[PDB]
């Protein structure tokens, strides 16, 4: 019902239409929890070179 | 004038790039060797389109965009393409081999290998903004990379450029054109760590654009091409504000200010008519009313969801082509009285507008038509949590038998980073439970 | 990551590791020169994943062939295209294994095992970057079967992060050489389970009924068995060979094809199932080959699909057909009979389609399925393995090699566990 | 062949729906969390519908309408009629009512009590059963559940021999394209002790329902009359037939519930179906005036009508989104 806020240019043109009222990690921790997984990733690994090595 | 970034990450966040930026050439009048005889100011300048392109000397007009991917395949065809004049080869990375169809992979272990030369070719474009608001991403759900590696991206920008705004564009998984069978557990493992990372994401299911080809466009079986194609004019409609002359979603702090009262219920609904084949031979044109209209059916919608039982937060309708707010206003009017429109009570019920005069540009020999009209309704409802729900079950499903997890563990992942991610979702899940009933 | 190392080990290792070469070698357009006389480009995209490009346009398969004896050597480098293999990848010992287990593994195979690996090494250079390996080879002799297994081992000690695909020939009594077979098929399956990522279960008893019961031949020889392996080995390498629509390699199909680590044995089937020479003149609707191909009278491991759950499927199409129509009868088998899939893994059939079809075929399909009916395949080897080991019967040959009954013991152990986790998934 | 799940093992009506479907040989039952299914009976409470119609190769159809417990719970269909403009307050049909919290519209009720105390007219009302409206206050704000406060019947319908109670229970099916059908027969819940005009705690005489009442059997078996034998009443005793005098009102008032819900409900453009069966409460005062009391989202249906009603709801709910190889059912043309 209530138009507010017309906006024209050449280009277009913007309304507001209102039909109704109302009633992050450091880089520290990025570079450690990465790490953390080549940790695990060269024990598996060490874990299968080690078992073929037996 | 403040410039955006666009990053395209995995294979899906760059196919969709080709195609936006394809779009935004033919839009902007920029030809494929760069030269955009329009613009009188050679060499720079703070137009609206240099939000997304800067220019060089001798007059090309290059995007404001890195390609990242962990295989080749992909951006080779843009390093060779139609479009390859545009972009200078230090803003399309490659890697030898894929993520695998594996988060942990394209997160972890290929992630921590190519992320810094990332962020550094990143830096590069930076550098070459006077005013940088922040960033567009582009990506799959389902893929390896795309899931991935998006997360430590977004985890990294966070840390480098705090001040700026992130917004996703993202292709939610659909088994009519899957790729993966982990699909689900990937989407999961992005979206929990992408969440306070992303400010605003526009979800799109391949699922609603599929059958939106096959109905609307008469394609048999999509490709692709067809797909892409189709996003890229829906994207242009939401990023059409930032490219262009206007007063409405001007800058990215914008999109979060007029869409996403909730931070964490940040995912607003696109729906987006008329879609009309080209090859039809006759066709009747449809009125602001009748394109206004089909804005709230569900065969419109990116996500294949139901409205009616759901609440909204906010709505944007953005126009391209012949259309005046009389007509809009009226075309409202009629809506509201016919339609289940119910908003949250802490929020007003209205309709923020934009208009562009200029009508939707098409892709010459693509499949769809010119049109007089179109329009893309930006909704944030409570109804898009329908395909949280669906994902999360078929997440359940698997993770009941921890079946394929160990692909997950095997590249350094811990199995409780899984329900880690799941319990984030569930949270997700009952927010928008409250809000919405 | 692209390029494949292929090694074919022992007689029918080399025997179905030639017809392999043979046949991808026609669909590519390569003749036995190495030269390419084809005329789609389409051949070409993805023909570094097989060859290594030579001097002057030729294309040398990435192929390593070993055996303990230099017989069936001898008669690939005198067969069809027996002149494209790399004369420093033949690879030969003397002595022979004679159908033992331990002489592959820990004796004979043992002395000849380092130098397969430094052409394994040279292969490996030559990549820009190498995807994994490829073995054919059979269980049931000694080559194949003992030193095939050995490489697996020392091939995975050297390239831990590379893919270990392997097309694994089951003994059967149909088509049987020497009584010791479940010994070296117990033994091998032993080392398959812990040291591959995937692996086709090609048996012999599947082979011999197909050939008996379906295809009218009576008394099949190697030569017909072999028919059925190499139209199931094109079949399951097509979309690592041409252009697809997945960009298909080895790694993406363990991630997606294995749930649990062990089990990754595969069944593959084909249609339409053919004889040599005599070609059929009709060609099959995409009903008839969704329905064939999915049918246990196909299937190359000799199990009955219904006895179990497809835990995933993988299935590829070739031919000009309508992939509307593929995805409406897939579906169509899917939803019709569901119960034969397991329900916690959403989605679990995967399809292809490629426009190129093999050699006098308009129309085919190559069916990769991992099911819970293998355990069919491993009981049956179980039990022929017991009724000779609780009399200690035909061990000596081993135990003079220094093997001791310990090792048996554990080998039909880890057998046994591999049949019960199977079991397992296939009641929840 | 054609697939379904069954998903609430209490319904006596679905029950019978699914050994009907499987009798066809056509139709195979699968396991309650398979998602490959033609066809849900789905779970009273918290059905998954945002799980359906995303199935490719399917045609996905529930036996539940998302939206319509609006009209199905007390509490919703007031504030459902006191605020649609197609109902409205003025409605005649339909009692005034209250919606009461305990810890909201008790000083609106109140208001209008004093209306009916100053003009000293009947003056009962309904939640339990009392004269004075702070007697049962008390007992809402004891149960601690939203519980709707309704204007009495004083004055009802009464037959005879017997000088009796009753409410008529309709079976209404609305398929997919929302035709609305009434099952042609519907029953008479009758009571077995005589209306008492002057004692409310006598519930047996008061409140008709099946359970209370099981004088009973006296009249009729299980305390219930049907439409041949009722009609045949209403023609010796009043000399007017049930279509007449009842079946008017009661299609009207079918036809308004669930017209008015049709925008809410419809499932028209959907990516999955619905139909429902739903079970609407009449009450008849003296005068042949039909009042609406309530509708039921999860009827059950009489003994003696099971096999014919399941059988139609398989005719023209089920096998006309799925087909095979007299009409039950009124159609409420709009
Ligand atoms: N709409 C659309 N979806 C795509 C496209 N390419 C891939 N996808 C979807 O993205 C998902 C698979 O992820 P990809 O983006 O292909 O994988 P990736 O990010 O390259 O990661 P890798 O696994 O390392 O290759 C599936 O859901 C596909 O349906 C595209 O061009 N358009
Ligand atoms: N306003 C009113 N005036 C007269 N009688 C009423 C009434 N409200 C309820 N009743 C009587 O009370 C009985 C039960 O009421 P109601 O329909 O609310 O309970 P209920 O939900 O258990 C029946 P159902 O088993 O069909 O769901 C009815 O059979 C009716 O006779
Ligand atoms: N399908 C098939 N099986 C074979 C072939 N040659 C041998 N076999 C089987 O392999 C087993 C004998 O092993 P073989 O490969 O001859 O011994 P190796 O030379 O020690 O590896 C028996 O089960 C045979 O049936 C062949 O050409 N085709
Ligand atoms: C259950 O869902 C899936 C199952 C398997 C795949 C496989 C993906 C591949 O990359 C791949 C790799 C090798 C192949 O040949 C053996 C194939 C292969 O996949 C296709 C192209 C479909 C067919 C064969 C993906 C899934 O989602
Ligand atoms: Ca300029
Ligand atoms: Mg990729
Ligand atoms: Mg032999």
């Amino acid at each position: 019902m209530e138009v507010i806020e017309l906006n024209k240019c050449t280009s277009g043109q913007s309304f507001e239409v209102i039909l109704k009222p109302p009633s992050d990690p450091s880089l520290e921790e990025i570079q450690k929890k990465l790490e953390a997984a080549e940790e695990r990733r060269k024990y598996q690994e060490a874990e299968l070179l080690k078992h073929l090595a037996e | 004038m403040r410039e955006c970034i666009s990053i395209h990450v995995g294979q899906a966040g760059v196919q969709i790039g080709n195609a936006c930026w394809e779009l935004y050439c033919l839009e902007h009048g920029i030809q494929p060797d760069g030269q955009m005889p329009s613009d009188k100011t050679i060499g720079g300048g703070d137009d609206s389109f240099n939000t997304f392109f800067s220019e060089t000397g001798a007059g090309k007009h290059v995007p404001r965009a890195v390609f990242v991917d962990l295989e080749p395949t992909v951006i080779d065809e843009v390093r060779t393409g139609t479009y390859r004049q545009l972009f200078h080869p230090e803003q399309l990375i490659t890697g030898k081999e894929d993520a695998a169809n594996n988060y942990a992979r394209g997160h972890y272990t290929i992630g921590k290998e190519i992320i810094d030369l990332v962020l550094d070719r990143i830096r590069k474009l930076a550098d070459q903004c006077t005013g940088l608001q922040g960033f567009l991403v582009f990506h799959s759900f389902g893929g390896g990379t795309g899931s991935g590696f998006t997360s430590l991206l977004m985890e990294r920008l966070s840390v480098d450029y705090g001040k700026k705004s992130k917004l996703e564009f993202s292709i939610y998984p659909a088994p009519q054109v899957s790729t993966a069978v982990v699909e689900p557990y990937n989407s999961i493992l992005t979206t929990h760590t992408t969440l306070e990372h992303s400010d605003c994401a526009f979800m799109v299911d391949n699922e609603a654009i599929y059958d939106i080809c096959r109905r609307n466009l008469d394609i048999e079986r999509p490709t692709y091409t067809n797909l892409n194609r189709l996003i890229s004019q829906i994207v242009s409609s939401i990023t059409a504000s930032l490219r262009f002359d206007g007063a409405l979603n001007v800058d990215l702090t914008e999109f979060q200010t007029n869409l996403v009262p909730y931070p964490r219920i940040h995912f607003p609904l696109a729906t987006y008519a008329p879609v009309i084949s080209a090859e039809k031979a006759y066709h009747e044109q449809l009125s602001v009313a009748e394109i206004t209209n089909a804005c709230f059916e569900p065969a419109n919608q990116m996500v294949k969801c139901d409205p009616r039982h759901g609440k909204y937060m906010a709505c944007c309708l953005l126009y391209r082509g012949d259309v005046v707010p009389k007509d809009v206003n009226a075309a409202i009017a009629t809506i509201k009285t016919k339609r289940s429109i119910q908003f949250v009570d802490w929020c007003p019920t209205g309709f923020k507008v934009g208009i562009n005069y200029q009508p939707p540009t098409v892709v010459p020999g693509g499949d769809l038509a010119k049109v007089q009209r179109a329009v893309c309704m930006l909704s944030n409802t409570t109804a898009i949590a329908e395909a949280w729900a669906r994902l999360d079950h078929k997440f359940d499903l698997m993770y009941a038998k921890r079946a394929f997890v160990h692909w997950y563990v095997g590249e350094g992942m811990e199995e409780g980073e899984f329900s880690e991610a799941r319990e984030d979702m569930a949270a997700l899940e009952k927010d928008y439970e409250e809000v919405g009933v | 990551m692209r390029e494949i190392v292929h090694i074919q080990a022992g007689q029918c290792g080399n025997q179905i590791g030639a017809k392999f070469w043979e046949v991808i070698s026609d669909e590519h357009g390569i003749d036995p020169t190495g030269s390419y006389h084809g005329d789609s480009d389409l051949q070409l995209e993805r023909i570094n994943v097989y060859y290594n490009e030579a001097t002057g346009n030729k294309y040398v398969p990435r192929a390593i062939l070993v055996d303990l004896e230099p017989g069936t050597m001898d008669s690939v480098r005198s067969g069809p295209f027996g002149q494209i293999f790399r004369p420093d990848n033949f690879v030969f010992g003397q002595s022979g294994a004679g159908n033992n287990w331990a002489k592959g593994h820990y004796t004979e195979g043992a002395e000849l095992v380092d130098s397969v690996l430094d052409v394994v090494r040279k292969e490996s250079e030559s990549c820009d970057c190498l995807q994994g390996f490829q073995l054919t080879h059979s269980l049931g002799g000694g080559t194949g079967s003992g030193m095939g297994t050995l490489l697996i081992s020392k091939i995975r000690e050297e390239y831990p992060d590379r893919i270990m695909n392997t097309f694994s020939v089951m003994p059967s009594p149909k088509v049987s050489d020497t009584v010791v077979e479940p010994y070296n098929a117990t033994l091998s399956v032993h080392q398959l389970v812990e040291n591959t990522d995937e692996t086709y279960c090609i048996d012999n008893e599947a082979l011999y009924d197909i050939c008996f019961r379906t295809l009218k031949l009576t008394t099949p020889t190697y030569g017909d068995l072999n028919h059925l392996v190499s139209a199931t080995m094109s079949g399951v390498t097509t979309c690592l060979r041409f252009p697809g629509q997945l960009n298909a390699d080895l790694r993406k199909l363990a991630v997606n094809m294995v749930p649990f680590p062990r089990l990754h044995f595969f069944m593959p089937g084909f249609a339409p199932l053919t004889s040599r020479g005599s070609q059929q003149y009709r060609a099959l609707t995409v009903p008839e080959l969704t329905q064939q191909m999915f049918d246990s009278k196909n299937m190359m491991a000799a199990c009955d699909p219904r006895h179990g759950r497809y835990l995933t499927v993988a299935a590829i199409f070739r031919g000009r057909m309508s992939m509307k129509e593929v995805d409406e009868q897939m579906l169509n088998v899917q939803n019709k009979n569901s119960s034969y899939f397991v329900e916690w893994i959403p989605n679990n059939v995967k399809t292809a389609v490629c426009d190129i079809p093999p050699r006098g075929l308009k129309m085919s399909a190559t069916f990769i399925g991992n099911s819970t009916a293998i355990q069919e395949l491993f009981k049956r080897i179980s039990e022929q393995f017991t009724a000779m080991f609780r009399r200690k019967a035909f061990l000596h040959w081993y135990t003079g090699e220094g093997m001791d009954e310990m090792e048996f013991t554990e080998a039909e152990s880890n057998m046994n566990d591999l049949v019960s986790e199977y079991q397992q998934y296939q009641d929840a | 062949m054609y697939t379904f799940v069954v998903r609430d093992e209490n319904s006596s009506v679905y029950a019978e729906v699914s050994r009907l479907l499987l009798a066809t040989g056509q139709w195979k039952r699968l396991r309650k969390d398979n998602p490959r299914f033609n066809l849900m009976l789905g779970e009273r409470n918290r059905l998954p519908f945002g799980r359906l119609g995303h199935e490719p190769g399917l045609v996905q159809l529930v036996n539940y309408y998302r939206g319509a417990d609006k009209l199905c719970r007390k509490a919703s269909l007031v504030k459902l009629i006191k605020t649609s403009p197609e109902l409205s307050e003025s409605c005649t049909w339909f009692p005034e009512s209250y919606v009461i919290y305990p810890t909201d519209e008790r000083e609106v009720f109140l208001a209008a009590y004093n209306r009916r105390r100053e003009g000293r007219e009947g003056n009962v009302w309904i939640a339990l059963i009392s004269s004075e409206a702070s007697e049962l206050l008390d007992f809402i704000d004891e149960q601690g559940q939203v519980h709707v406060i309704q204007k009495y019947l004083e004055k009802p319908l009464l037959l005879e021999p017997g000088h009796r109670k009753f409410d008529i229970r309709s079976w209404v099916l609305v398929d997919h394209l929302y035709n609305i059908y009434l099952y042609r027969e519907g029953v008479l819940r009758t009571s077995s002790e005589p209306y008492n005009s002057a004692n409310f705690q006598d519930k047996t005489c008061h409140l008709t329902n099946h359970c209370i009442q099981k004088n009973y059997g006296r009249y009729e078996e299980g305390n219930e009359m049907f439409f041949e034998e009722f009609n045949q009443y209403l023609m010796d005793a009043l000399n007017t037939t049930l279509e007449n005098s009842i079946l008017l009102q009661i299609k009207h008032i079918i036809r308004s519930c669930l017209m008015c819900i049709e925008p809410a409900i419809s499932t028209k453009h959907l990516h999955y179906q619905s139909f429902q069966l739903f079970g609407f409460d009449f009450m008849v005062d003296e005068e042949l005036k039909v009042w609406l009391i309530e509708v039921n989202g999860a009827p059950a249906c009489a003994q003696k009508l099971y096999a014919e009603l399941c059988q139609g709801i398989v005719d023209v709910a089920i096998s006309s989104v799925f087909p095979l190889a007299t009409s039950i059912f009124i159609k409420l043309h709009h």
